[PDB]
């Protein structure tokens, strides 16, 4: 909850089809850093190519939404 | 509310004021509830 | 504001001030529900 913004209990209790995180308030903003430095490094023939994870996920971004039509 | 100096505020007024305050308040009160009652701390309503 | 006592909205203009049509103050309100004010909000 206070990292990422969701609950894994609500995940397990009840499958949701979707989920979006609201980057609200002073605390909304502390979270999508978080969501903002999900790096996936990846060493080709010595250089470091690393990306972000959560590429949408920027300054300005007021949310992000996970989906999956299952749940 | 028009024509309704001090000693004319009666009825119409007081039910003016409801709409236009107390309900209002009200209004807030009630989405903050919602919110509230499911953990919703990060996606807040603005009023203008 | 004027919409559907106008008729002395042009007077009171007469003297710097400015009166608006909804369109205008419809135009202000929205401006407030862009994303840089909407953050502002949030802070205080």
């Amino acid at each position: 909850k206070d990292t990422y913004g969701f609950s894994i209990l609500d995940i397990v209790i009840n499958n949701p089809v979707n989920l979006t995180i609201h980057f609200g308030g002073e605390k909304g903003k502390r979270i999508r850093e978080n969501y903002s430095a999900m790096i996936f490094e990846t060493i080709v023939d010595g250089k470091l190519k690393t990306e972000k994870i959560f590429k949408e996920i920027n300054e300005h971004s007021t949310s992000y939404t996970f989906r999956s039509e299952k749940g | 509310e028009q024509g309704i100096e001090l000693e004319h505020i009666d009825s119409k007024s007081e039910f003016a004021h409801r709409i236009m305050l107390t309900n209002i308040l009200r209004m807030m009160g009630c989405v903050k509830k919602q919110k509230s009652a499911r953990g919703i701390e990060t996606r807040p309503a603005q009023v203008i | 504001t004027r919409g559907t006592n106008n008729i002395i909205a042009e007077g009171i203009e007469k003297m710097g001030v400015r009166t608006f049509s909804q369109k205008e103050m419809a135009f202000n309100l929205l401006g407030l529900l862009t994303p840089e004010v909407v953050e502002l909000c949030q802070k205080s």
